[PDB]
């Protein structure tokens, strides 16, 4: 029934996990040291967290051109 | 959202606090985390700078236009000061009172005079500073110190205060409204 | 394998470490 | 089965997620969100 | 006319579908 | 700065000392 | 007068009204 | 008024304590 | 601060402390080898 | 044995008192709403049908009551403003004594059902126990349903032999009782579209003809019979309380939103429409227009309608009461008598201020004084201590057109600044407030206490609707369990 | 069923696939509480490291930022938006994620899926319940939270302006909303929020006294210090002296429980009824009724200068929270209230 | 007549406005 | 709502009691 016991006493089960998990660790650091998570995700770096027109927190104040309005009050 | 690595291990960008900003025909140091405010206060402020904790540590600049020649035209530290009473604040409240105590007649506010200064700059034109402690009858936030700096472009006579509370004054932003006090250069 | 059990330990197991590897790099990302 | 012991292997994460929350609270002294 | 919010619900709603089909092979693929 | 690195290795000294011990006695006959 | 009244009305149409319907359903109850 | 209101279905919530602290139903053993 | 003589072991004395929240550790550690007995 | 909470069920299994007691609630319903139509009658002031109109004296059935179509009073008064020369049988008590007496027919009828309860209809000739013939009894139901569905929406709101329904402008101003023509397309599913209450009433009429045929026609299969609990009439009673507290939070959204049933006129503004400055833009193109053509300012306020301004108010507001400012809103502020016109405030140099609108929020908010520009010029002094905003250092002046007050200017600070609070709520308006007593805050209005009220009702239902499941599915070990 | 053929169908096979011992049942409930329960747990851990709030409230609420865990939050749609329920599809967003998640349209979206696997937990709760035949009191206690779920994540945003006034996701974002109502609301004095919080503390005092009695109350079953191993799962016999535990209470309290169990549905009964009514507090919260003002007390302050009580220092501490409120908390009023017109007492 | 003037007025009233929600992404 | 929260507190106090009441001796009647 392998009740949480013998599973993680196991050295079959240990060895594919030697690998699978550091790997994922590795995948997890690239993710937002290489930047795809500001790429993909439309987080502001601090560096691009105000732009030149405005110096105050954005407003989207609208509600069907948002998109836009996003796409003119993000950072680029 | 373009595609750049993340900022790491490579050392901090910025500590002092202080980011240098330019406006017309002036520079000055700015504080980093202070946020400028869009309440303009007088009728001729271009550039106002306040903190996001509390409004009273704020500062802005005034472009009025002159009729005289220089500062020195206008004369001593006290006569200068004693015709721009307007940027402290007019006490709003007119019936009399003497149940306030340590202050004139039918006053709530007084301005003590911490200090004054000439300074010069690199060749002749000589920057007025001083220092007014401008407290009230209930004595909010212990007071408020006035770090007032002038000088004269080509017209467009620039005055500004470093206006902050008392209690920030010995809490920590005494350095940062010096700082801010003695980066005013206006050329 | 791939079991009932299975499905419901990665799919709780993956992501969570996959996030945490990022939190770790996320703490040492300097200003 | 059994070669590694079940306590070994509890000590195992556990000293991993030791460390790394006190990894987790350094990061609250440097880096982004530390008042510097 | 049909408008890009209609065709954005015509969209969603054969997602929709494709989802509850994908959840009935996951379900009987045992 | 080698004050961290021996920091380091210093909590590696003391973080392993228990489990070094606890192992060798657990595989070393017993009497724990 | 003119809530004092009411007050007082219901209050003596109410307790005794009560205590009738205490007595009465001890008995009813009862076989 | 609003004084002898507040006092008497005061006095009256802890009398109906009193009441269900002594004058209780007593439970028995069998 | 430390003198000439103990100045390179400051990072030895900077992990002093945790030694007895360590230890409770690894009280539980030995209670779980024993298999909780 | 039953204790308290299960009295009712003596009458789980005897259709005879399911019937009785079905009768009575209804003759309850029907008598608290005749009941409570006389006396919102017997308290309503027809004195001012603008400035103190139905919803501004807490009126809950009279709304409802204006809704569908009865607008005249025996009283010789209608709401509308004329005068109900020969407003017919059915008024406001007229419809009041036709429900007290409906009332009467029906508690006689429960009456006459409890005492005769061992009717043979409820027995079947299979066996003879007890038993409702429960998808028949369905379909029979759902037929009439539909058949009254169609006729409402057929012959009532059609205005072919009803009298249609009342019907407003966008901006509430006229409002009339009227026929109304079907909307057979989108435009029927726009909520504030009242085109398609016809067409959906004539479609769900048919639709439930339909099904109610279908029912009577075709029995339903052993599946769902053993899984719905079927055999339980206690599942029927979870499905319509279900169905009562989905309808519940339709009436709740409906209400608190606006739509075509609802309208301002009758029922009172949205906090919405203050917070999006529905009147007030109204007002102000009404101003651009005859004001951008010569004829400026200071006259044509008067040719804005009193019931606009007296929109453009947050005492108007229904989410500007409590939940225990309990009462009709003259209760609260006072009754209106008069509009003193727009006020335009104008400080020494020549820009013209505005005063800040109180968000519904907010039970207190401050009055500052703001130019064309969004950055704030006044404000009404706290501190008055080393403060250069006041408005007795800047000097500021308000002026009135086209109200009772029109083309005055007020230069006193003391008056200034009170009638900048007053235009801090919106309009300035004069309220009497002697003559009720008035307390001073804002109350709340029949759509809001409606929302509410139906708001708790439906989440209590849902609370209902969860215990009757667990009853219909678990009707086997209410008692104890099996033991085994 | 029901002595007749029933040849099995594909409903057939489903459910007996569906209701079986696994180590996670999945059963019907289970085709809806997996995925809905999966994805909104899911964006909520995912906003709390990655969804910042700069374009949204104009904050910071996510560990990209350098928020710690509190302050990590997923931030509600912008009150432009309304009630708007930002489709990645719709209008808001039209299909493009990235652009979405800066709109807080994941709020929306981990309300909705929390919504549903509450559903899929209550009815998870009921097949359970019916697959092995015990009352489902478990549901009937569970009526009380999702009750507290619809009635602060959906009735409150639905009855004021939108989804900005609607609590984020997040500590010191739920901090943030309950300082909102103890300012604008004054959720303190509102009576359906004291029967709440009392029936809660009662429903603490039940659980701890309960467990404290019967663990003090037990019977010998030992031979040994450990009563936790005197305890045998299959025995029919009473393990702790109840009738003992009723006259120490009765002795001690006055009056004690005759029943174990009137006992444990009361234990049942006081925090649903806490939660049910804080719920309708709440309810009546949304559309602007509060206990706010005390008017006979508000009156005799405004005409007696030294009348000064405790509750009308909680009125004015309000309106003093609401002005400090709106300007960095309402983003969208732009309300640029200077420093003078803020209300404050003598220093400070 | 102009719908930019009487956005401008009622801005300092109010910023929630329809007619300020809508088509003010030229600002 | 001075004494219209007497008669309203009254009401609120008597009908409860009286239906418990009357339940109560229901009860206590049949030994
Ligand atoms: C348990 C399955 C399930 C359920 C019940 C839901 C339910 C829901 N989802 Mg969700 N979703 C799911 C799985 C599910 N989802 C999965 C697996 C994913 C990952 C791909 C998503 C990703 C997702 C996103 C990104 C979003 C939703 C959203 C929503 C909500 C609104 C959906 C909508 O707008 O149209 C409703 C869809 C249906 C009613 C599907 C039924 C299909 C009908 C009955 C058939 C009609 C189609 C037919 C083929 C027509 C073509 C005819 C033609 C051939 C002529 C809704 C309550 C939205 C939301 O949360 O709002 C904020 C949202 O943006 N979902
Ligand atoms: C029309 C809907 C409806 C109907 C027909 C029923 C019918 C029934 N319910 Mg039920 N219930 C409902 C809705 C409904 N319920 C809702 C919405 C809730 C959530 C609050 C409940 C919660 C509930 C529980 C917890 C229980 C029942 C029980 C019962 C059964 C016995 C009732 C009884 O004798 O208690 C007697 C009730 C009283 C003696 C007085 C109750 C009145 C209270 C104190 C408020 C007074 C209201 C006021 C006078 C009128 C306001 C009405 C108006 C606002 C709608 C019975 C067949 C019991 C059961 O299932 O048996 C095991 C059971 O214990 N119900
Ligand atoms: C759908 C239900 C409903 C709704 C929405 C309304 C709405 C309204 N009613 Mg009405 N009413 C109703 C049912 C309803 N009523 C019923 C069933 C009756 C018969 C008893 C009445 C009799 C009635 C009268 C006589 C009057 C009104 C009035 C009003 C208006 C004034 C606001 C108000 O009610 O005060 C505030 C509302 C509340 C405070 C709600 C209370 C919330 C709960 C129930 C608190 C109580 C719980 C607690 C256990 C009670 C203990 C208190 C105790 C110590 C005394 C308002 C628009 C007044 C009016 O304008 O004339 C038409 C008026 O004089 N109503
Ligand atoms: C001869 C029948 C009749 C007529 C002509 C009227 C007429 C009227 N009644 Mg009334 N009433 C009746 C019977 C009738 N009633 C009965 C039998 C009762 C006892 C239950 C009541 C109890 C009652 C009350 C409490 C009140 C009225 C009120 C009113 C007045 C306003 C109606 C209103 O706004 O409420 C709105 C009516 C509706 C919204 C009807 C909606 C029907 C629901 C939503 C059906 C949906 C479920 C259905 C099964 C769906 C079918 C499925 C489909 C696919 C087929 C109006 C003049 C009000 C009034 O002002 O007092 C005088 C009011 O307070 N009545
Ligand atoms: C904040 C306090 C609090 C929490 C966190 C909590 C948590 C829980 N209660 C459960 C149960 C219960 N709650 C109950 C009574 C109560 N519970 C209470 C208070 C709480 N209960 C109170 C006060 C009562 C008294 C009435 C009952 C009666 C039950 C159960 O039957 C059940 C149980 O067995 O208890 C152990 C569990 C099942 C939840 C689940 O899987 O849903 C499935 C659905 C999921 C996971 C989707 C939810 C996603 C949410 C809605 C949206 C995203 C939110 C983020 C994940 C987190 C946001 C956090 C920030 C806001 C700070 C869960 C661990
Ligand atoms: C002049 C005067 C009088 C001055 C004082 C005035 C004053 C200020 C008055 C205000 C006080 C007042 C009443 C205000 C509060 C108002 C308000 C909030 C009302 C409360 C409303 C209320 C009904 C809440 C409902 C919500 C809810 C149902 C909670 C009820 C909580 C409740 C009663 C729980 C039980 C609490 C508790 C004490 C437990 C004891 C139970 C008990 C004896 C168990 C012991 C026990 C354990 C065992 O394990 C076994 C085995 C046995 C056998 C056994 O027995
Ligand atoms: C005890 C039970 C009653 C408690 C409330 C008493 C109110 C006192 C009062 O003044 O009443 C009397 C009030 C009238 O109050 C008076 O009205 C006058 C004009 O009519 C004036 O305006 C007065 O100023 C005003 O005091 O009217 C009522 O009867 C209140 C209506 C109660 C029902 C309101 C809707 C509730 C709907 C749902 C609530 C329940 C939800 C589910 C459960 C939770
Ligand atoms: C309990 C059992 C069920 C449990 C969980 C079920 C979960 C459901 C999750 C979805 C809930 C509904 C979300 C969308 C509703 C919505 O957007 O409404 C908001 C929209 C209206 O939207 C608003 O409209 C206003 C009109 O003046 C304004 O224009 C606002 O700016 C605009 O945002 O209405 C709907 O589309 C649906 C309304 C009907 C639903 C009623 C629910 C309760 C409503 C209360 C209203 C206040 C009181
Ligand atoms: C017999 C007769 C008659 C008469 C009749 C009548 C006269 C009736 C009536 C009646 C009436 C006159 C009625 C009324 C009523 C009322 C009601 C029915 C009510 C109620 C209730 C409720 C439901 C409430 C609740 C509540 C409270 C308590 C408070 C507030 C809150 C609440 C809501 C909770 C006739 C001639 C016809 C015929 C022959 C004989
Ligand atoms: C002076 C000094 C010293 C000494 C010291 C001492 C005196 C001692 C010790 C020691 C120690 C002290 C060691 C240790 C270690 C430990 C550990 C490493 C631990 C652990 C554990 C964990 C991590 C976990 C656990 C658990 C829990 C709690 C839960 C459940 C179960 C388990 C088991 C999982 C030396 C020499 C070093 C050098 C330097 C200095
Ligand atoms: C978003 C989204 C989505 C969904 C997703 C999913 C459904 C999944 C997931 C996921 C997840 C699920 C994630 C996660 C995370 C987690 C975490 C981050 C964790 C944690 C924990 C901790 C950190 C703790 C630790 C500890 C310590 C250290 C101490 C002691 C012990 C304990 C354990 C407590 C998609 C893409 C579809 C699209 C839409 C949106
Ligand atoms: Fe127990």
């Amino acid at each position: 029934e392998r009740p949480f016991s013998d599973i993680l006493t196991s050295i079959r089960y240990w060895v594919i996990h030697s690998i699978t998990v550091p790997s994922l660790f590795i995948a997890g650091w690239l993710f937002v040291s290489t930047g795809l998570a500001y790429d993909v995700f439309g987080s502001p770096r601090p560096n691009e967290y105000f732009t030149e027109d405005r110096q105050d927190a954005p407003l989207i104040t609208d509600r069907f051109n948002a998109l836009e309005q996003v796409k003119k009050l993000s950072a680029q | 959202a373009y595609g750049e690595g993340a900022n790491v291990f490579g050392r901090v960008t910025n500590k002092s606090g202080f980011v240098p900003y330019a406006g017309d025909s002036f520079a000055l140091l700015l504080p980093s985390k202070w946020n400028p405010s869009d309440e303009k206060e007088v009728d001729s402020i271009v550039l106002r700078y306040a903190d996001n904790f509390d409004a009273v540590n704020n500062v802005y600049v005034i472009a009025q236009d002159t009729d005289k020649s220089s500062i020195q035209d206008y004369g001593s530290p006290e006569e200068f000061i004693s015709q721009f009473g307007y940027l402290l604040g007019r006490q709003a409240w007119a019936g009399q009172t003497v149940s306030e105590g340590g202050f004139d007649a039918n006053k709530v506010s007084s301005a003590a005079l911490l200090g004054v200064a000439t300074e010069k700059d690199k060749k002749g034109k000589t920057y007025y500073k001083f220092e007014i402690l401008s407290r009230t009858a209930d004595g909010n936030e212990g007071g408020r110190h006035q770090l007032v700096k002038a000088t004269v472009s080509n017209g467009k006579l620039y005055l500004l205060k470093v206006q902050a509370g008392d209690k920030r004054w010995f809490k920590g932003t005494d350095k940062e409204c010096l700082g801010v006090l003695d980066s005013f250069t206006v050329v | 394998i791939f079991t009932v059990r299975w499905l419901a330990i990665h799919a709780i197991a993956v992501p969570t470490i996959f996030f945490l590897g990022a939190i770790t790099a996320m703490q040492f990302i300097q200003r | 089965i059994g070669r590694i012991p079940l306590w070994l292997v509890g000590t195992v994460v556990g000293l991993l997620a030791i460390g790394l929350l006190a990894i987790f609270f350094y990061g609250s002294y440097v880096g982004l969100g530390s008042s510097l | 006319s049909v408008t890009p919010s209609l065709k954005n619900f015509l969209l969603s709603l054969v997602a929709g579908a494709v989802v509850l089909a994908a959840i009935a092979g996951a379900v009987t693929a045992v | 700065s080698l004050t961290l690195i021996l920091q380091l290795v210093a909590l590696f000294a003391v973080v392993a000392a228990g489990p070094l011990v606890v192992v060798l006695l657990s595989v070393r006959g017993g009497n724990l | 007068v003119n809530i004092l009244g009411l007050t007082a009305t219901a209050l003596f149409i109410i307790i005794p009204t009560s205590f009738l319907l205490i007595l009465y359903v001890k008995t009813a109850a009862s076989e | 008024m609003e004084a002898l209101v507040y006092t008497f279905l005061l006095i009256g919530t802890l009398g109906i304590i009193f009441f269900s602290i002594f004058f209780r139903e007593p439970p028995r053993i069998a | 601060k430390l003198p000439e003589a103990y100045a390179p072991f400051s990072p030895i004395v900077d992990v002093l402390p945790i030694i007895p929240v360590l230890f409770i550790l690894l009280a539980f550690v030995w209670q779980a080898s024993v298999s909780f007995r | 044995g039953l204790p308290w909470y299960r009295v009712h069920t003596v009458v789980i299994n005897d259709p005879g008192r399911l019937i009785s007691v079905h009768l009575m609630h209804t003759a309850l319903v029907a008598g608290w709403a005749g009941a409570m139509t006389l006396f919102e009658i017997a308290v309503f002031d027809p004195s001012d049908p603008v400035l103190n109109p139905m919803w501004r004296q807490g009126m809950f059935v009279l709304p409802f009551l204006t809704r569908l179509g009865v607008t005249q009073s025996w009283g010789g008064w209608t709401i509308s403003g004329e005068t109900s020369s020969n407003p017919g049988i059915w008024s406001y008590e007229g419809a009041a004594a036709s429900h007290i007496v409906l009332s009467g027919l029906l508690f006689l009828a429960s009456v006459w059902h409890w005492v005769y309860w061992d009717l043979e209809l409820f027995r079947d000739p299979r066996t003879g126990k007890t038993a409702l013939d429960l998808p028949k009894i369905f379909g029979i139901h759902l037929f009439l349903a539909g058949l009254l569905c169609f006729g409402f929406g057929a012959f009532h709101v059609t205005g072919v032999f009803g009298p249609g329904i009342w019907v407003s402008d966008p901006y509430g101003l006229t409002g009339s009782v009227q026929p109304v023509a079907p909307s057979w397309g989108a435009e029927g599913f726009d909520p504030y579209n009242p085109g398609g209450v016809p067409a959906h009433h004539i479609a769900a009429g048919i639709l439930g003809v339909l099904a109610g045929l279908f029912h009577l026609c075709v029995r339903p299969s052993i599946r769902l019979y053993f899984g719905l609990s079927m055999g339980s009439i206690e599942s029927v009673l979870s499905s319509s309380i279900a169905a009562v507290f989905w309808a519940a939070f339709v009436v709740a959204g409906t209400m608190w939103y606006g739509s075509a049933a609802t309208p301002i006129e009758l029922f009172g503004p949205t906090r919405y429409q203050w917070d999006q400055g529905f009147f007030q833009q109204e007002i102000q193109k009404r101003v651009a227009q005859s004001t951008s053509e010569g004829l400026s300012v200071s006259e044509a306020w008067a040719k804005i309608p009193e019931k606009l301004a007296f929109y453009d108010y947050i005492g108007n507001n229904p989410a500007k009461g409590g939940l225990f400012r309990t009462g009709a809103m003259n209760s609260g502020d006072g009754i209106a008598v008069g509009w003193l016109g727009h006020a335009s405030f104008k400080d020494q140099e020549g820009r013209e201020l505005f005063v800040r609108r109180m968000p519904t929020f907010f039970e207190t908010f401050p009055v500052v004084l703001i130019d064309k520009d969004g950055v704030v010029r006044a404000d009404v002094p706290f501190r008055k201590a080393e403060s250069k905003y006041s408005i007795e250092q800047v000097g500021v002046s308000v002026t009135f057109y086209g109200g009772e007050l029109n083309g005055l200017t007020f230069t006193d600070p003391s008056t200034v600044k009170k009638y900048a609070r007053k235009a801090q709520l919106g309009e300035i308006f004069e309220f009497d407030r002697s003559t009720l007593q008035s307390d001073g805050v804002f109350r709340s209005s029949p759509r809001g206490w409606f929302t509410f009220g139906h708001l708790s009702f439906a989440l209590l239902f849902f609370f209902g609707h969860i215990w009757h499941g667990s009853r219909t599915i678990f009707r086997d070990v209410f008692a104890g369990i099996d033991e085994d | 069923i029901g002595t007749y053929q029933e040849k099995r169908t594909w409903f057939d096979d489903a459910d007996d696939w569906l209701r079986q011992d696994r180590f996670v049942f999945v059963g019907w409930s289970g085709l809806l509480l997996l995925p809905c329960a999966y994805f909104a747990v899911g964006g909520w851990l995912t906003g709390c490291t990655f969804v910042t709030s700069w374009y949204t409230h104009g904050l910071a609420s996510s560990y990209i930022e350098g928020c710690n865990f509190l302050t990590a939050a997923v931030s509600t749609p912008a009150n432009s938006l309304g009630h708007s329920l930002l489709f990645v599809w719709g209008p808001e967003a039209q299909g493009d994620l990235t652009r979405w998640f800066q709109l807080g349209g994941l709020w929306a979206f981990v309300a909705l899926h929390g919504a549903f696997g509450l559903i899929g937990f209550m009815l998870r709760q009921f097949e359970i319940a019916r697959s092995v035949n015990l009352r489902p009191y478990n549901a009937i206690a569970f009526s009380a939270p999702i009750a507290v779920f619809v009635s602060v994540f959906l009735i409150y945003p639905l009855g004021q302006s939108g989804w900005f006034f609607a609590p984020s996701f997040g500590v010191a974002s739920i901090f943030r909303f309950i300082l909102f109502f103890q300012g604008f609301h004054n959720w303190t004095l509102n009576p359906f929020h004291m029967m709440g919080v009392a029936g809660v503390l009662g429903a603490a005092l039940l659980c701890a006294i309960h467990g404290a009695t019967v663990e003090n109350t037990l019977f010998e079953d030992g031979d040994g210090a450990n009563t936790f191993r005197a305890f045998n799962p299959t025995q029919a016999e009473e393990t702790y002296s109840m009738v003992t535990a009723n006259r120490f209470w009765s002795q001690i309290f006055g009056v004690a429980f005759s029943n174990k169990r009137w006992l444990h549905f009361f234990m049942l009964f006081v925090p649903v009824t806490g939660l049910w009514m804080s719920a309708l507090g709440v309810v009546g919260l949304a559309l602007n009724l509060r206990a706010y003002d005390f008017v006979s007390q508000e009156i005799r302050a405004a005409e007696d200068p030294e009348f000064e009580t405790f509750y009308t220092k909680n009125i004015l501490l309000n309106e003093g929270i609401r002005a400090w409120m709106a300007a960095q908390d309402q983003p969208h009023e732009k309300l640029t209230l200077p420093e003078e017109v803020l209300p404050r007492g003598n220093a400070l | 007549q102009r719908v930019r003037t009487v956005l401008d007025m009622d801005d300092p009233a109010k910023e929630e406005t329809v007619k300020e929600l809508r088509k003010d992404i030229n600002n």
